[PDB]
């Protein structure tokens, strides 16, 4: 709830900027990456 | 019945690209391999996590990659009918 | 080797031979199933895809087992019970090896896979 | 290996509970069903969403149900060995 107002798809393109390894950003997932993209930025 | 829907129910999935999941056409398999949806065991992924519900599902293909009422209901039809045989 | 099995049907994948001289196919029911025109399809790690045919008429009956052995095993054809695959020496030897039971119409009813 | 685990890859899993997946004992069964993750076919779901990677599914594991590092190296293990075969 720290990345909320951004659209799976822009958490996406953010994931792929990163280079963070990932899968499908879904409901079940979603958490999980907006934490290794809060782990990247913070860093 | 169609001829992709017979050949994915047929046989596990195994590294199968998405594409070949009945309702999955070239546009509607662009779109998912453009949300990281490379293979078709990472569609079956969500379908479990879904608890292999109808109406989560076809929502789900829907709002994330605009596949329309024929595509969905397809798609859903070859997993459920897949994990009835191979899960 | 971790032994791993699937059986949709009448029809399981039994037993598989480590040493590849059978594969071994056992009916687990009380119902006699028809097998004509059904295939056995053995793939070792990445070696060719290995297809046998079952004969066009052939039946398992009730609780009965088929052993399917290769050429090399020195095996005599006694239809019912035991057949022999005259063209090929060996079901194949490996780390993974996976033996798949599909029917007439082309789908994978039963499995067994040997692994390490 | 223990008895969990030799039960869990040999046969497909159908609709067998959490808690006959590896690693999974009572406290980590107990958490995951009441995040929604009754069935071990909802976590294979998981494993498969997430690309059958190691990291992104072990940590899942220790942020939803507070899995120890054995646990989910335990469920982890069993899911590809499992996949490997019957996917």
């Amino acid at each position: 709830d720290n990345y909320a107002d951004l659209s799976d798809t822009e958490l996406t393109t953010l994931l792929r900027r990163y280079n963070i390894p990932h899968g499908p950003v879904v409901g079940s997932t979603r958490r999980l990456y907006e934490k290794k993209i809060f782990e990247y930025e913070i860093q | 019945t169609s001829q992709k829907h017979r050949d994915f129910v047929a046989e596990p999935m195994g590294e199968k690209p998405v594409g070949s999941l009945a309702g999955i056409g070239e546009v509607l398999g662009k779109k998912l391999e453009e949300r990281g949806f490379d293979k078709a065991y990472v569609v079956l992924g969500q379908f479990l996590v879904l608890k292999k519900d109808e109406d989560l599902f076809r929502e789900w293909l829907k709002d994330t990659a605009g596949a329309n009422a024929k595509q969905s209901r397809d798609a859903f039809g070859a997993l459920r009918e897949w994990a009835d045989a191979f899960l | 080797f971790s032994q791993h099995a699937r059986t949709s049907g009448r029809v399981a994948v039994e037993e598989v031979d480590e040493e590849g001289k059978f594969v071994r196919l056992r009916n687990k029911s009380n119902e006699d199933q028809s097998m004509g025109n059904w295939q056995i399809k053995r793939q070792n790690g990445d070696d060719p895809l290995l297809t046998y045919r079952f004969p066009p008429k052939f039946t398992l009956k009730a609780g009965q087992v088929v052993t399917i052995w290769a050429a090399g095993a020195g095996a005599t054809h006694s239809p019912p019970t035991d057949l022999v695959w005259k063209a090929q020496n060996t079901w194949g030897c490996g780390n993974s090896l996976r033996t798949a039971l599909i029917n007439s119409t082309g789908e994978e009813v039963a499995m067994r896979k040997l692994v390490r």
